[PDB]
């Protein structure tokens, strides 16, 4: 039950510079971390975490290296800054995952009620969301198996908790807040239009790799529990939405009737006093 | 910078407004107010303010530090 | 043997642990020590700003706690970089954000054994965005008065760090302090993805989310008729016949503008049923 | 109504002083106790007698008052 | 420096740095405590002398 948290880019920029560590230490290409924090609500805030010193074979890939000397003594550190910044959970780089995570989750439910599992993105590029949460679930199947453990996708955020832009937008140092109607719109427009139709096309390659090469969660519980609100409105000539248009008659009746009145109210406001200050700034200029 | 200087103008009000009130006024937009801490002042004053506004001894809102007729 | 003028090469991240050293670092002030890099002479770049416990006793020389300095050091040593200190940070967010009479003792019972060890003035607490209240000063001494304090090698850096010469003590403590300067990194590394997390998550995340659309517009109507009567009182003000009105009181703008976005967010808001629909 | 000790800082209520001695008060009890045996009292012995059923046994025997059960004076 | 005449003084180091040209005492709460304007003499009728 996490829809969110609000995360600072403090320590994700201790990200960043641990992302500069890695790239001169040598071998370890993903950015592997532990992330303090405190669950307040379902909401939650990150205020601080630390990376970590990791080792991952690529045989036998759950190979985990989480020193106690580098989590006992700087849990004390970051306990002895501050009692309320403990740990939270864990992050690493990569879009998917890691064969180790699991277990990796496991080592700190001992220390957290819900340890964490942020997977998160050291050069964004992406078509979706940042980084994203992963809470503790066992949701098992209808089968009565030993417990699944898998973390799944708890949905989190981006949040910005308080002032902190004396620093952060004194470094804008080219945005406009724009006054929405003024082309941020039509950005909007670009990212769900375009960045929501590409993922409509990883959904056909859901749809259509997993009618190919697809095994066990081609048709898990949630295709066909889906292809219900699939089934809100996917008809086939045009969809026939009748109600939809006397019912928008009765919602263009709005927009035009104000588009109407209103913009005749906005010809008093562009032209009369336009004329007046016009023909002041002519005719008075002799 | 015109949405800027908008927005500029309250940035340091409204969350921690102290409250002293009018003297008198030398000049434009800089004034002569006495305080609720117990001494007077004369500071420059706000563009914002209608000038007849300020012809009693009102009570008027102040910075802390820069103290300010906003 | 000679004096220049220096830089500030600045880790984001210090100003950052500045920030919420004085934005969690209640305005009882505080004390810490600043790590960075002595690169050269005619430039200094930080590139780490760490965290104290709480020293809830006082700013004082006394407050540093070396087995942290080892085991801070040491914690570096395990991560990849253990780099070097550069001097000391501390925070005033109570005040005006001057130099404080530990200050006076503490910069030069650090740099003592340091070279530059530059002071760490903030007030996260003056504003939110306009004023960014950073502050740094080099303690320059009686010794160094058989020269002129006039190290000018590089002009208009401390020009500009001139431009201001604006903090009432400070101003008067012109003897014994001349600051540094102090820009910002070309930290485009991270700059580009605070651009793209920022604009990625501020606008409608995912951005399938708006696309709160016409009963707020009924308010807005309501709004947009309700002061309509009032915004036509200025054409019977207007009506001044010959000449009797100073400055028009032009209360032309306000109301054009807000019909004016707000319904193109009404009709493309009318487009975004034939818009997600087909 | 208490004086306490409080920090600068913090304003945490930290001690409680051992100072509250009260003006006036602790200066009205008689601490020098001068000597007056029932010598000096001439005239009054039967104020005397009543004096202390009345006041001095109440100090010493509540129970020559309760095993009767009824009051002090 | 004009006697009892006061001044803009400074914070900075108490620099006496302007001269205010003022009225001194609460002249503003009653100093100008006059009823402004009425009316005419028409209203008046028979204490004329
Ligand atoms: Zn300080």
């Amino acid at each position: 039950a996490v829809q969110k948290v609000v995360v600072h880019p403090l320590v994700l920029l201790s990200v960043v510079d641990h992302f500069n560590r890695i790239g001169k230490v040598g071998n370890q290409k993903r950015v592997v971390g532990v992330l303090l924090g405190s669950w307040q609500k379902k909401v939650l805030d990150v205020s601080n975490s630390f990376a970590v010193p990791f080792d991952e074979d690529d045989k036998d890939d759950s190979v985990w290296f989480l020193d106690h000397d580098y989590l006992e003594n700087m849990y004390g550190m970051f306990k002895k800054v501050n009692a309320r910044e403990r740990i939270v959970g864990w992050y690493h780089t990569g879009p998917k995952l890691h064969k180790n995570d699991i277990a990796i989750n496991e080592l700190m439910k001992r220390y957290c009620p819900n340890s964490v599992l942020v997977i998160i993105d050291v050069k964004p590029k992406d078509l979706g969301l940042p980084t994203e949460a992963y809470i503790s679930v066992e949701e098992v199947h209808d089968d009565g198996t030993p417990t699944s453990k898998t973390f799944e996708h708890v949905t989190s955020e981006i949040g910005a908790e308080e002032a902190e832009e004396v620093g952060v937008e004194h470094l804008l140092r080219d945005i406009k807040d724009t006054t929405v109607g003024t082309l941020s719109q039509r950005i909007t427009n670009q990212v769900h239009g375009l960045k929501g139709l590409n993922s409509k096309l990883l959904d056909i390659r859901s749809y259509l790799e997993k009618v190919a090469t697809g095994k066990l969660p081609i048709n898990h519980q949630i295709i066909y529990q889906l292809q219900d609100v699939f089934n809100l409105l996917p008809d086939v000539s045009l969809q026939e939405f009748v109600k939809a248009f006397y019912l928008k008659t009765n919602d263009q009746m709005v927009v035009v009737y104000l588009a109407s009145l209103i913009r005749s109210v906005v010809a008093l406001h562009n032209l009369i006093n336009n004329k007046i200050a016009n023909r002041d700034a002519e005719k008075k200029e002799g | 910078e015109f949405l800027h200087a908008q927005e500029e103008v309250k940035r340091i009000q409204s969350i921690p407004l102290v409250i002293g009130q009018f003297l008198e006024a030398v000049d434009q937009n800089t004034a002569i107010v006495g305080s609720t801490t117990g001494s007077n002042y004369y500071v420059r004053i706000l563009s914002t303010i209608d000038r007849e506004l300020l012809k009693p001894n009102a009570s008027v809102a102040l910075h802390k530090h820069s103290n300010a007729l906003v | 043997a000679v004096d220049t003028a220096e830089q500030v090469y600045i880790s984001s991240l210090a100003l950052l642990k500045m920030l919420k050293h004085g934005r969690a670092g209640v305005p009882m002030e505080v004390m810490g020590l600043m790590l960075g890099e002595f690169v050269d002479d005619y430039t200094v770049r930080v590139i780490d700003v760490f965290a104290m416990p709480q020293s809830g006793t006082g700013v004082s020389v006394e407050a540093v706690d070396p087995v942290f300095q080892a085991k801070m050091l040491d914690m570096l040593k395990q991560t990849g970089r253990p780099e070097m200190v550069v001097g000391w940070y501390h925070s005033h967010p109570g005040f005006g954000c001057w130099l404080s009479g530990v200050d006076i003792n503490t910069q030069q019972s650090f740099e003592a054994l340091s070279e530059r060890a530059v002071a760490v003035v903030v007030d996260p607490i003056q504003s939110v965005k306009g004023k960014v209240v950073i502050d740094a000063f080099r303690l320059i001494n009686a010794n160094m008065m058989v020269l002129g304090h006039e190290p000018r090698q590089t002009t208009s850096n401390l020009g500009h760090l001139n431009k201001p010469s604006i903090q009432a003590l400070i101003h008067g403590l012109n003897r014994h302090y001349y600051s540094i300067t102090i820009n910002y990194r070309k930290n485009e590394l991270e700059q580009k993805m605070l651009l793209n997390l920022h604009k990625k998550s501020w606008m409608e995340g995912l951005t399938l989310q708006d696309y709160v659309v016409k009963e707020m517009l009924e308010l807005a109507k309501n709004y947009n008729k309700a002061v309509e009567e009032e915004d036509k009182m200025t054409p019977e003000q207007l009506a001044i016949k010959n000449v009797g009105k100073q400055d028009p009181k032009r209360h032309l703008e306000e109301h054009v503008d807000v019909l004016m976005t707000s319904n193109i967010v009404q009709c493309l808001a009318a487009m975004l049923d034939t818009v997600v629909f087909k | 109504g208490d004086l306490v000790g409080v920090n600068k800082d913090s304003y945490l209520i930290l001690e409680t002083l051992p100072t509250e001695y009260d003006s006036r008060v602790k200066a009205m009890e008689v601490d020098e106790r001068p000597t007056e045996q029932y010598s000096d009292i001439g005239g009054l012995d039967k104020q005397i007698q009543e004096l202390v059923e009345a006041i001095v046994l109440p100090m010493n025997h509540k129970e020559k008052f309760e095993n009767l059960g009824i009051q002090p004076p | 420096v004009t006697p009892n005449c006061r001044v803009a003084l400074r914070n900075d180091s108490y620099t006496l740095h302007k001269i205010l040209p003022n009225k001194v005492d609460p002249l503003v709460s009653l100093m100008m405590v006059e009823k402004v304007p009425d009316s005419t003499y028409e209203m008046i009728g028979g204490l004329d002398k």
